């Protein structure tokens, strides 16, 4: 906790505004306040008279829509001096330094005498306010010219909290009174006096616009404008009572900003409505109660962390929209009512206002999940969470912050279609002041109803909406809008639910003799797509049926249909980003592959069943030792193999799934290492011999394995299952482990590190591998999208020639980071969302100074404890102490299955590691510069190939893409099993064998998966090289040089690049085609 | 177009006068004992004996195990390091550790020269007696090197005695 | 090209290289030196540096023969020692784990001859064969890069011969049981030193070597704080 | 288990007489019983911790566990009729439908009109 307190203080001082810039601003506004009092009074005017008065002036009255007409504007207008005042954060001295800039709110109270008691009807007051703002702007303009400040101050109108009904004047300073360096902008709020209109008549339920339907937004606009100083006085008291208020207020403001929240209006569509002011009020509501029993939830003695946590905990758990709300008094204890108003509510009974009218239900719902999300983080004790809570921005990319994004291009967008516009109607104008406010609600309702349980959180955003317009125009002007609609296009962002997202029916109400209300609306909503169906359960319910595709999710179809039917039949809904990513995933050559959803793992289940049949056979076979256990360890068993397994497609590298065979403990094993290997084979001979006789349908052959350095006697049995699958068998013996340890002990000291590497590979292949596949198999079930994203990620590595060195295991452990540690983001729920998060992590991950340690546990036992965690942390520090630069080891990936962390990341040359970081940085930078679009994503998946010193073009005789089961095909295994080679791609073994020879001089890389990344025929592959710096230059001749060189002088040689070209050319034989240097 | 990143070979994407310069040099020159010795000597000049020892262990591991000549330089530097700035115990530890890894007789020779250079003649005489007892029966050089030392220090009679012992032990 | 010898004594021995379609007079050079070592098996050898790819004895046999014809010298190459292209044979894991069945630079190998008359004859040719590049590079030899071993190495994905594998297991186990049987008797046979000390060998121990390895690998609680008059007296001293 | 299944196992074993034994009985001293009991507890703990419930039940059917116990306890005291007497399931994790389907190796209705 003490670490947290010091961290908080370090943050506060860093963001603390510099007091000199405070004085610079107070010097101005005080002088500005003199200007305002200079402004002369005015007499009563009619709308005709004021129109003439402003007819020729540069200033234009920014009237609110609908503009007053001569008939209804019989009431007059007049301007008097206001009661100037300063409100907002700067009043409470709780502001902070913002690089983008802050805002100084100055409230101008219109005198009461400029009102009638019934001015709160039919926009009467809003009109009176608009002109009064207009009169100030003109006279302020000339007086600004008189004092010669007009040189560096720019004047424009804008909307307060993006409220169209509340235009305001904004003062900003371009580059003595110049406050540009202060990065502040003054905003002149024209608010009404307190209690001018009976607040009872302005309650949300009532109506104030004659046309009856209620007008919560319009009611909020006037009533809030009349209550500004009151909330300043209320907040001011609390800051006195509790000494911890201000630093509590800043923290929330910091937290809110990172999550892309603000006090700006949300009904228009942008995410917001929960800003510092509301976060500030919500404490003052809690500091005077908060519970159902009205008991205090926050004490004035609470420190900064305690106040902050209480509010976050309050939002996370108690509900304010559907069931229950909080009411308090500014001027009486705060109490949580059970009854709910179905909208985010926080009354202020003293003032009869609802502070959360600007909050949308969709926005409010998301705010909880962030509240609930951090509250788990905040209670976390094992890992520090300060950096994630406060010092990380999730709102930079919507796609990282939202699983699926759809952009709907509405028709006729210089005014919107007449048909759609007629839907706006008079009634909804009263309910919804602007069309944008209305249309956002139309989209979210139908989008919310149609997707149903398929989604968790939905946001509808009016892209390209402005809020500030020049003084010469009355309302905002959009290039597409033409003053009609302040937006360009609407983007639908969704947080999908992986469990039910791919459900092929949308269930509905159950059938009954009389059509129920819930049943009726369902039939109306989906129309023809609606059908009444029966299942094999025996149930009869209305439901509509869709079709999966291996290109797009079912959601894409639903929203496309859903919007066009009700919103407008000319809408164009498109998500090309998601579609291309789905395509990049290899498509299996199985029946009905195109209709398979990427969340389907059925291809893997068939392989497991194929294993199970062989699994029974081995047990009942009689051997000198009983079979202790047969453990599958192959890639396809953990849903991480790149291309789905396909029957008989034996050209794929991952075709032969390894399986570990362990016999009962016996004391008779050979004591020597080679004899142990040959003992293990002898069983595989007997297993092979007996298997042939009892089940001649299967076929078998032997192959050597050389992964384990210097253990050259290991032999494996390959079993070819008639279902069309391959398995490799290897025997694990208890004596096997201790024989290595004996080898390290007896080795000379210089050689002990080398033997340790050999042991490291072994424990990676036999011992640790079993634990990995078990943990990754189970955990994948809760994280549905893990199998696709990790495969597509492995694809991405291969295109850039990295899977040759990055052991496949390291690929999974990196790819699972966004899932087990989603903070500050959400769990990936879509293929685009998951893959980028893997790239975002690698980009920002500093592997020399930060270790990566993962809690391979399902979502909330088997979590890491404090002692284990401090143990792994100590390992890294001990390691970096000996290896500060990280040359020998680059990636520290550890878990319970490997506390050491070096098992899955040893031997990677530093150049390759930097590339995975460098490429990740380049990728994310590209997304920031150019948004996710078809062109950008194509770049992500094409290899540069220019940085490598020399490029050798390599080609196979036959196209393998069919033989890899990759649908752009064999149906039985060849009779003579020697033929298996003739449809294989040996480049991966060529590179592996080359690297050893030129380990000290060259780093060669090649595409392991040729079928996927080898062109249309899957037969084009490339060997790219690199020369180490020492041998790039000339070197004196010595025996220990140990590299292929050419002479220049008596004791000088240079790398014989031309010779190395042949030796590469020798291996490929016919395969090598073209060389580049 | 394509995503392309320059191949970064000092992890930057993530004469020598500073730690950064020496560490930067070792990136491309892990097998050069001279760079390691220069970095070690830089720390010793900075009075960072504890750090200078720590670099020595890294040099012993980082240098390729085949580069015996480079390794021999590192161990010799450590022998000079402990002799000049260390105590008797730590020097013995490095010395005993040194004989474990490399040719045992050679390290006896190097520590013996180090004592003569440092003018620790009293310790130098003793280490001959240990060196000659272990290797005198096989190496004529130790006896000759002893006779040089005794003659150089004006002990002719002791040289005659050592020559008699040399004949007794040698084949 | 004018160079014929490195000043440290390594004679350059240039060759011409094959022609292949992918790369449309590229040369590969070897640096050789006479090797001197009292060890008999390493005697009569030629030390070599920067050997061509996958160079087995057969490749040399072609080369030494191609040298023999041009310079009418009789030289027979016996074998190629310490030829480990890929570092696969640095550490003999069999030797480390036990003594039974295994009693035991880079880019270089030792080239042994049958007799001294052969090696000096071959060396004198190597001096001549060096001079050619300065004068007549065109007659330089050609490394085939292809031999029966090369073909076997290339064919990575080849099933092993089940008939061969069974016979390898059979002889290997038959030897091991004999060695295991021979040792286990020696440990438990009443070993006696010359001075009448009987070694202590436990039951179930198998090899004298393991006994040696175990050896290499490998009052205060009974003292009473107050038993003698000085101890209590010392306790009396500290008590006051 | 590795699945967060908390389970209890009961293992039962009996002493036996050697081939050439002449004594009527084959009682084992308590020092052997506590030694054997310690080994049996270790083996059960090792297997279940290093396994899933689905994997664990795959161990029970061939009774490889009983064979492992016998070899471990062979040095201490010869035994017979070694069995896993019972397996109790105390607690279960949150139910995961996704796993349940995978262990067992969706479907459309028929238009009713
Ligand atoms: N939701 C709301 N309901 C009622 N009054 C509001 C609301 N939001 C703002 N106000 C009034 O507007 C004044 C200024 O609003 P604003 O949101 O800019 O305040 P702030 O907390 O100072 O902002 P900032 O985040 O820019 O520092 C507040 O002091 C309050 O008088
Ligand atoms: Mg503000």
């Amino acid at each position: 906790s003490n670490i947290f307190k010091l961290q908080i203080d370090e943050l506060l001082e860093q963001v603390k505004l510099k007091q000199k810039h405070v004085l610079k601003v107070e010097k101005f506004l005080h002088k500005l306040y003199d200007i305002l009092q200079e402004i002369p009074d005015w007499e009563e005017k009619s709308l005709a008279e004021v129109d003439s008065f402003f007819k020729n002036k540069i200033v234009s009255v920014p009237f609110v829509d609908p503009k007053p007409i001569p008939q209804n504007t019989n009431y007059k207008f007049n301007y008097k001096k206001p009661d100037i005042s300063l409100i907002g954060s700067f009043a409470l001295k709780a502001g902070i330094y913002q690089p983008n800039g802050s805002s100084i709110d100055t409230l101008l109270t219109m005198p009461k005498e400029l009102f009638e008691k019934k001015d709160f009807l039919n926009f009467r007051c809003l009109h009176k306010r608009s002109v009064y703002l207009a009169y100030l702007t003109h006279h302020l303009l000339i007086l600004l010219k008189k004092d010669k400040l007009d040189s560096f101050l720019q004047l424009e109108y804008s909307y307060f909290d993006n409220d169209p009904l509340l235009p305001i004047l904004r003062i900003s300073c371009s580059k003595d009174y110049n406050f540009y360096k202060t990065r502040f902008s003054i905003n002149l709020l024209i608010g009404f006096p307190y209690k001018v209109f009976e607040p009872k008549k302005l309650l949300p339920n009532r109506n104030c616009i004659r046309i009856l339907p209620a007008t919560p937004l319009y009611n909020f606009s006037v009533l809030s404008s009349s209550t500004h100083e009151n909330y300043l006085k209320y907040l001011y008291k609390t800051k006195k009572q509790t000494e911890s208020f201000v630093e509590a207020t800043v923290l929330g403001r910091l937290w809110l900003q990172q999550r892309g929240f603000s006090s700006n209006m949300s009904h228009s569509g942008s995410l917001g409505g929960f800003g510092t002011f509301e976060f500030t009020i919500l404490m003052a509501a809690l500091l005077n109660g908060g519970g159902i029993n009205s008991n205090k939830i926050l004490l004035h003695g609470f420190s900064s962390y305690q106040l902050f946590k209480g509010v976050i905990k309050y939002l996370a758990t108690m509900d304010l929209c559907h069931d229950g709300h909080l009411q308090f008094h500014s001027n009486p204890a705060s109490k949580y009512i059970d009854e709910g108003f179905q909208t985010p509510t926080l009354f202020d009974k003293s003032t009869k206002v609802n502070i959360l009218t600007k909050m949308t239900v969709s926005s409010y719902q998301i705010l909880k999940e962030y509240a609930g999300e951090t509250l788990r983080m905040l209670n976390n004790v094992v890992q520090d969470q300060f950096s994630n809570i406060f010092l990380t921005n999730i709102s930079r990319f919507d796609n990282l912050k939202y699983d699926l994004c759809y952009d709907v291009q509405l028709p006729l967008g210089n005014n919107l279609e007449t048909s759609l516009a007629a839907t706006f109607g008079s009634m909804e104008r009263v309910k919804f002041i602007t069309l944008e406010n209305f249309l956002a609600h139309k989209i979210t309702n139908v989008a919310r109803y149609a997707l149903g349980d398929r989604i968790k959180y939905i946001q509808i955003e009016m892209v390209g909406q402005k809020s500030d317009f020049p003084i010469t125009k009355r309302k905002v002007y959009s290039n597409t809008g033409g003053n009609h609609f302040n937006f360009d296009f609407v983007r639908v962002k969704l947080i999908v639910n992986p469990s039910e997202c791919d459900k092929l029916v949308t269930k509905g109400p159950a059938h009954s003799e009389t059509m129920s209300t819930e049943a009726a609306v369902f039939k109306n909503f989906w129309g023809i797509k609606s059908s009444l169906r029966r299942f094999k359960d025996g149930s009869i319910t209305h439901c509509c049926v869709w079709s999966t595709s291996s290109s797009e999710p079912i959601i894409s179809s639903i929203v496309n249909f859903a919007l066009q039917k009700h919103v407008s039949k000319k809408a164009q809904i498109s998500n090309e980003t998601i579609k291309k990513f789905h395509n990049f995933l290899p498509l299996p050559n199985l029946p009905s592959s195109a209709k398979t959803s990427v969340l389907n793992l059925s291809s893997f289940f068939n392989l497991k069943k194929s294993f199970d049949d062989l699994y029974k056979i081995i047990f009942q076979m009689k051997l000198p030792l009983s079979v202790k256990s047969i453990l599958p360890v192959g890639s396809a068993f953990r849903y991480t193999s790149l291309c789905q397994p396909v029957p008989f497609a034996y050209s794929d590298p991952d075709f032969f799934q390894d399986v570990i065979l362990e016999f009962e403990t016996s004391p008779k094993w050979p004591d020597e290492i080679t004899s142990l290997e040959k003992a293990k084979t002898a069983f595989l001979l007997k297993i092979q011999e007996e298997l042939s006789a009892n089940s001649s349908t299967y076929r078998s052959f032997f192959s050597r394995d050389e992964s384990i350095p210097y253990n050259l006697e290991i032999v494996t049995l390959n079993i070819l299952t008639p279902e069309g699958y391959g398995f490799k068998f290897r025997v694990l013996t208890e004596r096997d482990e201790i024989l290595y340890l004996r080898a390290i002990a007896n080795a000379r000291n210089e050689l002990k590190p080398e033997l340790e590497a050999t042991f490291l590979k072994f424990t990676a292949k036999y011992l640790a591998s079993v634990r990995h596949t078990r943990t990754l198999e189970n955990i994948s079930h809760s994280y549905q999208f893990y199998s696709p994203v990790v495969r597509l990620f492995k694809r991405w590595l291969d295109t850039h020639l990295l899977l040759g060195h990055i052991t496949d295991e390291l690929a999974e452990l990196i790819a699972i980071k966004p899932f087990v540690d989603p903070a500050p983001y959400f769990i990936p729920g879509s293929l685009e969302n998951g893959f980028l998060k893997v790239l975002k992590f690698i980009s920002q991950w500093n592997w020399k100074d930060d270790p990566l340690i993962l809690d391979l546990v399902k979502p909330e036992s088997e979590r890491l404890t404090l002692a284990q965690y401090k143990g792994i942390q100590m390992n890294f520090t001990n390691l970096r102490n000996s290896d500060p630069n990280g040359t020998h080891l680059q990636f520290f990936v550890a878990s319970k299955n490997d506390p050491s962390g070096i098992l899955y990341s040893s031997g990677i040359p530093l150049p390759i590691a930097t590339r995975l970081t460098a490429l990740a940085k380049v990728a994310v930078n590209l997304l920031q510069t150019h948004g996710l679009n078809q062109q950008t994503i194509n770049l992500l998946f094409t290899p540069g190939l220019k940085d490598y010193d020399f490029v050798v073009d390599l080609r196979t005789p036959i196209g393998l893409k069919s033989s890899c089961g990759i649908l752009s095909a064999p149906s039985n295994f060849p009779e003579n099993l020697n033929d298996l080679s003739e449809k294989m791609d040996p480049t991966y073994q060529l590179v592996k064998y080359l690297n050893l020879k030129y380990k000290n001089s060259l780093i060669l890389s090649s595409r392991k998966y040729i079928g996927v990344n080898g062109g249309e025929k899957g037969d084009k592959n490339v060997i790219t090289g690199l020369i180490k710096p020492l041998f790039k230059g000339a070197h004196k001749f010595r025996v220990n040089l140990d590299c292929n060189v050419k002479p220049v002088d008596d004791e000088n040689v240079i790398l014989n690049k031309e010779a190395i070209f042949h030796e590469i050319a020798a291996f490929g034989n016919d395969m090598v085609i073209n060389f580049e240097t | 177009l394509s995503l392309s990143a320059g191949f970064d070979w000092t992890a930057s994407i993530l004469a020598p006068e500073s730690v950064a310069d020496f560490e930067r040099l070792l990136i491309g020159n892990p097998n050069s004992s001279v760079v390691w010795m220069n970095y070690m000597a830089f720390q010793l000049q900075l009075s960072e004996i504890e750090k200078a020892r720590e670099l020595a262990e890294r040099a012993l591991k980082t240098i390729n195990f085949r580069e015996e000549a480079e390794k021999l330089n590192i161990w010799i530097a450590m022998l000079n390091l402990e002799n000049t700035f260390g105590t008797e115990e730590t020097l013995e530890e490095v010395f005993s550790r040194a004989c474990q890894y490399m040719d045992s007789y050679t390290i006896h020779t190097k520590l013996l020269g180090i004592y003569e250079i440092s003018e620790k003649f009293d310790k130098a005489a003793e280490l001959f007696k240990a060196t000659a007892k272990k290797f005198g029966g096989e190496k004529v050089s130790i006896w000759v090197s002893w006779g040089d030392f005794l003659i150089s220090h004006n002990e002719e009679q002791e040289a005659r005695t050592i020559l008699g012992n040399a004949l007794k032990a040698l084949p | 090209e004018d160079i014929s010898a490195m000043k440290n004594g390594f004679i350059v021995v240039p060759f011409k290289l094959p022609d292949h379609k992918a790369l449309p007079a590229s040369l590969h050079f070897m640096f050789a030196k006479r090797h001197q070592s009292s060890n008999s098996n390493e005697s009569d050898c030629l030390f070599l540096v920067n050997l061509p790819l996958l160079s087995n004895i057969e490749h040399m046999k072609k080369f030494v023969g191609q040298l023999c014809g041009k310079y009418d010298t009789v030289s027979h190459v016996e074998e190629l020692l310490y030829n480990d292209e890929f570092g696969l044979h640095e550490v003999d894991l069999s030797a480390l784990t036990s003594d039974l069945m295994s009693s035991t630079p880079r880019n270089t190998a030792l080239l042994k001859f049958v007799d001294a008359a052969s090696i000096n004859n071959c060396w004198n040719a190597l001096k001549k064969y060096s001079n050619l590049h300065a004068k007549h590079p065109n007659e330089l030899f050609e490394w085939t890069y292809t031999t029966p071993s090369f073909t076997t190495f290339v064919n990575f994905y080849k099933p092993l011969d089940i008939d061969y594998l069974k016979e390898d297991i059979h002889t290997h186990m038959a030897i091991f049981e004999q060695r295991e049987a021979q040792a286990q008797e020696d440990v438990q046979s009443s070993i006696v030193d010359e001075d009448g000390f009987t070694l202590v060998v436990g039951k179930n121990t198998k090899s004298l070597n393991s006994i040696r390895k175990k050896i290499l690998n490998k009052i205060d609680k009974k003292a009473k704080k107050d038993f003698y008059r000085f101890q209590v007296r010392e306790r009396k001293k500290q008590e006051i | 288990t590795s699945d967060d299944y908390v389970l209890r196992i009961f293992a039962i074993a009996f002493t036996r007489k050697q081939a050439n034994q002449v004594k009527r009985h084959s009682y084992a001293q308590s020092s052997h019983i506590r030694a054997i009991r310690k080994v049996i507890s270790e083996i059960l703990t090792k297997e279940v911790q290093g396994s899933t419930l689905a994997q664990l039940t795959s161990k029970l059917i061939p009774e490889v566990i009983n064979k492992e116990i016998e070899n471990a306890t062979k040095d201490i005291f010869p035994l017979q009729n070694i069995h896993v007497r019972k397996v109790k399931l105390l607690k279960q994790p949150k139910f995961d439908v996704g796993a349940l389907m995978a262990l067992h190796g969706e479907e459309k209705g028929k238009k009713v009109t």
